[PDB]
């Protein structure tokens, strides 16, 4: 015969693997879906649609091309136009300042420590 | 953040004897004191961490009977537990206030506390205390309120969790538990905080309609005792969604400085063939943690009012339904709640679920409830056991025994009429 | 302060590791797919050979 | 140029201002590592805003997140977005308040206070020109409310002319975490009113029913919340950050919406949120967009407008749009519903539009009305309130650190005279 | 009130909402997979490259190691042969450098595991007298400079090593450059390979040998001593864990791992004693040996 | 051409001098085999005021250490850079003085200050046009500063017309080393204010202070501070070893911050300290050198400036720097901070520019400091004193030994009067 507490707390059931098996920290991720994607308006399979154009840009300067009219560059309800609407003017004339940023900060990137102001 | 434990009595470390193995399973630590085989500070609250690879913990086993302190000694945590932090007196107390309260105590409380300031001096971030007794018998009811009156001398602010085992009405173990039970509240009230009853036939209750055991013995009550503490203590250990310390127990349970005392429930006990049956929710787990036949105290709360409740959350639970399911129960009218506090509830939730210990009765759940709450239900309790404290007092039994030890009928009547005075309280502020 | 910088370093390993489980999260996923498609499969193939 | 601090508090604002953070570095285009790599120059211009140029296009926010528990700053530091916060923004106690505004106001704050007005100093003076402070956190909790509040007010009355946002948590029975709830949440707004410019009011209630009826989810646990929140705080300073034809900055807002010094307590709402089983149904248009925003059920607060009058509103458009269609929705939504508006102003309804919507989108529009439908909050709150201190219950935590009993009454004055004049305004 | 969940399969509650959310969601994986700009595959291609069957070659038959040749680095003292990841290297704006570890999971000869020796040729501004030697074979007391093969992208080259290549270096102890976990110098590869930084000098472990091993040929298998040439100061296994993503490797700083005891130094320079002209020995983590390549096979030219 | 000339005194005064050597010759880019290997030809112009051409571009540094215990002479040559200083330098005394200033400054300097007068008036008169000498020893040791200060006698009775430099250790109440600090530190002070032409005050409890807040360091041990203290001593000399816009030697510093003979004790710190988790979230601008270089937590010294006045103080920039941005914020912190300056002198700012940036950083700053908030350090250390001599502590010791009574009388008096004067002039 032996004591109780012997007979309850024995070796066999830990420290093989089940420290590991119960060592799970299932605490840790509990993932979220994302938040863009409850939010994002559109088919799935594309990229999200990013408008990175203003009324100015678009008409004033005439980014676009074509310079059609004022209001075929607004969101209209009708399909007749919606397909029309430009999204993105790429181009230098929009890029000149990462340009200019760029070269900031390469020459901030690659420095000689050896050279004296004045000469 | 870390916080220590002490256990005091015959019951309080056969109770951490099953709470540390629980610890030591959910940090993945081997009985002889050492992780298989990085960078996880988890378990740093619970264990230290020694020299190269040892984690030994941050409790203190001390009772005045040798046998089970060194039992421990000769189990199967020998490595575990520090060979100081052990502690064992010469002889027990032996079912006497008086005894374990002046005699020993004075010899053996002082060693207990120059040895818990170096705990608290190694810890960093200490929470605050939490202490495991029960006040049946003579060395956690004595030298427990001994040890918790200079606790609270030497640090007071902060918190002094305790789980106390109370007596229950009709099983019992003892004779003299009035008296002792008794001359413990008369300390415990001003000195503990945030006071947990744990009853024995609640309990044993329990694991015979839930757990379905039939003959169940000491090993299993403490088992899920341990349940209930890691529970409660997860949110300190883990990253939940809303987690809550010790502090919010001391803030939003208690309202006012001489009310403190706690029914807990925990849910869902269940065992591994009704876990393939049932289909595990929340609004049912829920509601299980509001029938009495689900709380660890035997008493009945429909008699009672509510004043407030606690639930930690863990595993699967997100807060939309756990939401739902308190928002059907303050809708439900066969429970209530006081009138003077009108939102009466504080969640909790962390992402882990409890774990299962091999050779245990309880199965894998993927979330659990702990309730923890407030009511005057004790207030019937404490009327109850003052009912057969006076039976006994008028005829003056027992009582050579404690003037023989040293004290005299003074602390008798004394605590006689504080505890009536405390059925005053709870009596009108269930107004 | 000295808490702080031990909990410095710990952040860094924290950071690994998460990497890691969301890199095994996402093959997880492409084997379900994987799976539920196979699964297709070996259905097909019982039904016509019976 | 203009420049926006953001703060966060608690528990709370800590994960919104994760979220927001997230969606502000995906609208500039800048990677979770720090650097742009983003298309346009549309961009490029209105950085310094919310960011700041480390060296070599590095940008890192111009944020001071503070707490009192390590647990957030982990949770920060874990996911992405979270190496791009300054080290140095970390303002960050150890010991942890934990819903006592008390401690969160007179014994946490006397010692961390001082070291976030350092930070938030330096960071003042490290811009030029400030559009004000935006300060994200909550009202139920101890480290945000009370810490906020605190800062609220010593920033206050440091800097007395810049504006000031506070998106702000309300408490709802339905939805109640704690049980202190009134007693931290009736001293904070009574802060609040002496202290904010206008207050945008927020709650977990409205957001619940959203994501069931609107949004149509299944479990919409707190980062699909946070993101909501996001995507309502980037809307209300889209405008300063990219060019449109009719530019309204935040004190443009603050003048044209507040009418009384008392009376800045907003209700705000966003669209379009529509479920993803029905995105292809709706048309991209301004009527659309409008019938879903002046909806009742599109509100971010408990509180049923139709149960009160609209004193003024205003709406901020994103999207190349028509103003005419613009002006004329907004006119038929206010001669319609006429008894929802008060009648001593004439157009009460102010309006904005600017040429960039989010990335995702077409077309964007936030909502930002100041109604008096919120007095209908505050009895809610207040009626508890008086409960529990008539009992004097739970009062011990607080008076036992410096607060009195006195303290308490004036928050029911305040909270009485504030629905007074609400209701007389009716 | 409530009623029990069920699997998307099944059509019931808002079984068309749930199942449209998740099609969405994978729609997303699938697209970003056509792309190739998952995080997944984005560093799977990186392990193929870093990780690939590598044959050590030398350029001639005799046993000791030749310069030009493709070595390994191992420590004798527990294996663990150095090597740096090309990836994460410090982000900082003027800074090239990229961190180098000690890998006790991988020996086996890899691209990133492998150090190619190049000679140093001083400048003309150096005032260093340099013993002259016409073979092409290393020897002690020679400055040297190691760089490793591609692994992140080109082919090998005799002497160039790659288009771009990245030599071992180390920097006194500044506050900007100190290794990340300890305080000694710390160890990377950096693209700088023209600063004298970069070379290094290998000695024989013995204080009392070294003087009269001064100029013999370097043998594969021997123990020896690489000491940073610039601030003389040894190679060591820093013994604090390294979390980079191919393994938790070991730290590798430069410091000169002696064992504290005194040596009367000054008596003995005023006595003029021989004891007297020597270094402290140093330390059994200094120690490392070359792994040769058993077969023969010359890299091209630049 | 200008030549300085290195005097290292005791075991603070060996590590230090050992960390410093080890920074310099990196700077010039000499290894520690004793030959140069740098690439801009910057380096060769400017050497001659370090070292001495020997054999085959052996330079050898143009130092002395001196001690009494070999201990710190075998941790000198145990390591690298030990094999470039040249054995005769190795003045070295057998026996040991202890922490004891009469034994140091009467029975062990008698025998020992015959062969550092030797080595040291051989190491000056090698050199054509000294510019000055340099002393690094410390106010806590016996062999520091009892041979340091003899030799300061000497030197200065020998060679009056050249300057001389002391970096001199104080030590602190909070990290107290030694018992006898007290009699050590004002015998020596007494000893400086009389023949040491300008003091620049160390401690290392503002040392330990810097690399715990600023610097987030985890194990500060001694090479931290040394390190520290060397990236002092290369800043306050930068100007004579390369070329810039506006040169300061030591001459010019010593003549615009010394407005009276006796108020020659500085007080400095370093800009930038940051840590390497917080480098790159940090731009380069003199701006940001500036708000940490007039920061009070920054001194180097254990004296917070803002209990007192600046006298005059100091600036030495080091990289390609905007001097319009130099001048204008050493204005704006001139008349922002309007109470912390002196009124009797108008531009108290003395600055300087130099091209050339300390290794492996972009732009950086030094700063020297004299102000009346080190008296606050004197009377911490003179009350002190009083309190032991009140009752003659540890006073046998040194009154055995040839030292009187009067010795320490006129200590303290001298003490007394130096704080006095400081105190009148603030
Ligand atoms: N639930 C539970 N109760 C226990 C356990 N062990 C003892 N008890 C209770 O403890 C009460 C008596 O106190 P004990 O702990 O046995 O003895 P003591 O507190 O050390 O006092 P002394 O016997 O005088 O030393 C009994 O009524 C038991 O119900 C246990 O393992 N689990
Ligand atoms: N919307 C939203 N609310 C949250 C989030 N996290 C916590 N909360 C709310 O914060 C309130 C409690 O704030 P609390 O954590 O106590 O604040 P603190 O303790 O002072 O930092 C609860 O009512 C929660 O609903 C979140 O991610 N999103
Ligand atoms: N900063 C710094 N202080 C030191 C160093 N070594 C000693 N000290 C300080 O110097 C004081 C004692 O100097 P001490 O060794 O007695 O000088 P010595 O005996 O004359 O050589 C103590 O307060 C130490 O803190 C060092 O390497 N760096
Ligand atoms: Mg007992």
């Amino acid at each position: 015969p032996t004591t109780t507490q012997k007979r309850s707390y024995t070796a066999e059931g830990k420290t093989g693997e089940y420290l590991v098996e119960a060592s799970t920290r299932h605490d840790l991720n509990q993932p979220g879906v994302k938040g863009e994607l409850l939010t994002r308006h559109g088919r799935f399979d594309e990229p999200p649609v990013q408008c990175l154009g203003t009324t100015y840009q678009l008409t004033y300067g005439r980014a676009d091309g074509t310079d059609r009219r004022v209001q075929s560059y607004l969101w209209h309800g009708r399909k007749q136009v919606d397909y029309f609407v430009p999204h993105s003017t790429g181009g230098p004339s929009t890029l000149s300042l990462t340009a200019r940023k760029q070269q900031e900060w390469g020459t901030q990137g690659a420095t000689d420590a050896y050279l004296t102001t004045k000469m | 953040r870390e916080v220590i434990s002490i256990h005091i009595g015959q019951a309080g470390i056969q109770v951490g004897n099953a709470c540390w193995e629980l610890y030591c399973l959910e940090h993945g630590i081997q009985p002889d004191g050492q992780m298989p085989s990085g960078g996880d500070d988890a378990f740093n609250t619970f264990f230290s961490e020694t020299g190269a690879g040892k984690h030994v913990p941050r409790c203190i086993f001390l009772d005045l009977e040798p046998t089970v302190v060194d039992e421990v000694r000769t189990g199967t945590y020998r490595q575990l537990f520090h060979p100081e932090q052990l502690i064992s007196g010469k002889e027990d107390a032996a079912n006497n206030f008086a005894r374990g309260h002046y005699t020993i105590g004075k010899e053996i409380v002082d060693l207990a506390l120059d040895r818990i300031r170096k705990l608290a001096d190694n810890c960093t971030g200490l929470q605050g205390f939490l202490v495991f007794n029960a006040v049946g018998g003579g060395t956690g009811s004595g030298l427990g309120s001994l040890l918790l009156e200079r606790l609270s001398v030497d640090y007071g602010k902060k918190s002094k969790l305790g789980f106390t085992v109370y007596p229950s009405p009709q099983v019992s173990t003892a004779v003299v538990e009035p008296y002792n039970s008794v001359l413990s509240t008369h300390s415990l009230l001003e000195h503990t905080d945030v006071a947990v009853m744990l009853d024995n036939e609640a309990i044993y209750d329990i694991c015979r309609r839930s757990l379905d055991i039939e003959r169940p013995t000491y090993t299993n009550l403490n088992r899920l005792i341990a349940q209930v503490i890691s529970s409660l203590t997860a949110s300190l250990r883990f990253d939940g969604a809303l987690n809550v310390d010790i502090t919010e127990f001391q803030t939003n349970l208690v309202p006012y400085p001489r009310i403190h005392f706690m029914l807990s429930s925990y849910a869902p006990i269940i065992s591994a063939e009704k876990a393939y049956h049932e289909q595990l929710s929340v609004a049912e787990i829920t509601n299980a943690a509001f029938e009495p036949a689900s709380m660890m105290v035997k008493c009945d709360p429909r008699h009672g009012k509510y004043m407030a409740c606690c639930l930690m959350y863990r595993g699967d639970v997100v807060p939309k339904d756990v939401n739902a399911s308190v928002a059907t129960i303050k809708t439900k009218r066969t429970i209530q709640f006081v009138d003077w506090c009108p939102t009466g509830f504080k969640c909790g939730i962390n992402y882990q679920p409890p774990t299962v210990v091999p050779g245990g009765d309880l199965a894998k759940v993927q979330r659990a409830v702990c309730m923890i709450s407030n009511s005057t239900a004790i207030g019937e309790i404490f009327s109850r056991l003052d009912h057969k404290f006076d039976l006994m007092y008028a005829k003056r039994a027992f009582v050579h025994w404690y003037v023989g030890e040293g004290m005299e009928e003074g602390e008798f009547s004394e605590a006689r009429e504080d505890l009536a005075a405390l059925e005053k309280d709870f009596e009108e502020v269930g107004a | 302060y000295d808490t702080v910088a031990a909990n410095a370093v710990k952040d860094d390993f924290k950071r690994k590791g998460r990497e890691f489980k969301e890199r095994a999260s996402e093959a997880q996923m492409l084997e379900s797919l994987y799976q539920s498609e196979r699964q297709k499969t070996l259905n097909a193939i019982r039904a016509e050979e019976e | 140029m203009r420049e926006i601090v953001h703060i966060q508090g608690g528990q709370c604002g800590n994960q919104i201002g994760a979220k927001f953070w997230e969606v502000v570095s995906d609208e500039h285009g800048i990677d979770p590592t720090g650097t742009y790599h983003g298309d346009s120059d549309l961009q490029l211009e209105r950085i310094n805003v919310y960011f700041n140029e480390a060296t070599g296009g590095r940008y890192v926010p111009r944020a001071i997140l503070m707490d009192l528990e390590p647990g957030t700053m982990d949770s920060v530091r874990s996911g992405p977005y979270g190496q791009i916060f300054r080290p140095d923004n970390f303002v960050f106690g150890q010991t942890g308040a934990g819903n006592n505004w008390a401690k969160g106001h007179y014994t946490e704050g006397a010692e961390l206070i001082d070291s976030v007005l350092d930070v938030v100093r330096k960071e003042a003076e490290s811009c030029d020109c400030l559009q004000g402070f935006q300060v994200c956190h909550s009202l139920g909790g101890g480290t945000g409310s009370g810490m906020g509040t605190l800062l609220i007010s010593k920033i206050r009355e440091e800097y007395p002319d810049r504006m000031m946002l506070t998106f702000s948590v309300v408490p709802s029975p339905k939805v109640s975490d704690t049980v202190v709830e009134p007693y931290n949440a009736t001293l904070s707004v009574h802060q609040l009113v002496e202290n904010a410019d206008e207050c945008m009011v927020l709650d977990n209630e409205a957001l619940y029913d959203i994501c069931f009826r609107t949004l149509k989810l299944t479990t919409p646990t707190f980062g699909d919340l946070n993101h909501l929140i996001s995507a309502v705080m980037s809307g209300i300073t889209c405008c300063l950050r990219f060019p449109g034809q009719l530019n309204a900055d935040l004190r443009k807002l603050a003048v044209n919406l507040i009418p009384f010094p008392r009376l800045h307590f907003f209700m705000v709402g966003f669209t379009p949120l529509t479920s993803r089983g029905s995105q292809q149904y709706r048309a991209l248009t301004v009527p659309e967009l409008t019938q879903q925003m002046w909806d009742a059920k599109n509100m971010m607060c408990a509180a049923d407008p139709r149960h009160g009058r609209y004193l003024t509103a205003s709406a901020l458009f994103r999207g190349r749009m028509s103003t005419k269609e613009v002006d004329e929705q907004m006119l038929n939504v206010q001669n319609k519903n006429s008894s929802y508006f008060v009648e001593w102003i004439p157009n009460n309804v102010k309006s904005s539009v600017c040429d960039i919507p989010p990335k995702g989108l077409k077309m964007s529009a936030t909502f930002i009305g100041n109604s008096t439908a919120i007095q209908e909050m505050f009895k809610r709150v207040s009626e508890q309130f008086t409960a529990m201190f008539r009992r004097k219950a739970f009062l011990h935590w607080y008076t036992g650190e410096g607060m009195d009993e006195m303290e308490f009454t004036e928050a029911e004055s305040n909270m009485n005279d504030l629905v007074s004049e609400y209701q007389q305004y009716q | 009130r409530d009623t029990t969940k069920y699997n998307a399969s099944c059509l019931i509650g808002n079984w068309a909402e749930d199942r449209e959310l998740q099609r969405a969601i994978l729609k997303d994986m699938l697209s970003k997979k056509g792309t190739g700009t998952l995080k997944l595959d984005a560093f799977r291609t990186r392990m193929a490259a870093a990780l690939s069957d590598l044959e050590l070659t030398k350029v001639a038959d005799d046993p000791y190691i030749h310069f030009g040749d493709v070595v390994q680095l191992v420590h004798v003292d527990t294996g663990c042969v150095l090597a740096g990841d090309p990836a994460d290297a410090d982000t900082r704006t003027g800074e090239s450098t990229c961190a180098a570890t000690a890998a006790p999971d991988v020996r086996a000869p890899c691209p990133r595991n492998s150090l190619i020796l190049l000679p140093y040729v001083p400048p003309k501004t150096a005032t260093a007298l340099e013993p002259p030697y016409d073979d092409a074979i290393v020897h002690y007391g020679q400055k040297v400079r190691l760089a490793l093969h591609p692994g992140a992208a080109g082919d090998p080259v005799d002497s160039g090593g790659g288009p771009r290549p990245v030599c071992l270096f180390s920097k006194p102890v500044s506050t900007t450059h100190a290794a990340r976990y300890s305080r000694q110098q710390l160890v990377g590869f950096t693209a700088r390979t023209d600063s004298f930084d970069c070379v290094w000098t290998v000695v024989t472990p013995d204080p009392a040998q070294r003087a009269a091993a001064e100029g013999v040929e370097v043998a594969a298998g021997a123990p020896v001593l690489l000491v940073h040439c610039a601030t003389q100061k040894p190679l060591c296994l820093e013994a604090a864990r390294y979390p980079n993503d191919y393994g938790v490797e070991l730290e590798v700083s430069a410091r000169s791992a002696l064992g504290p005891g005194l040596k009367l130094a000054m008596e003995q320079m005023a006595m003029g004693v021989q004891k007297g002209f020597l270094p402290k020995g140093e330390q059994t983590d200094n120690y490392w040996t070359f792994v040769a390549g058993s077969k023969v096979e010359a890299l091209p030219p630049p």
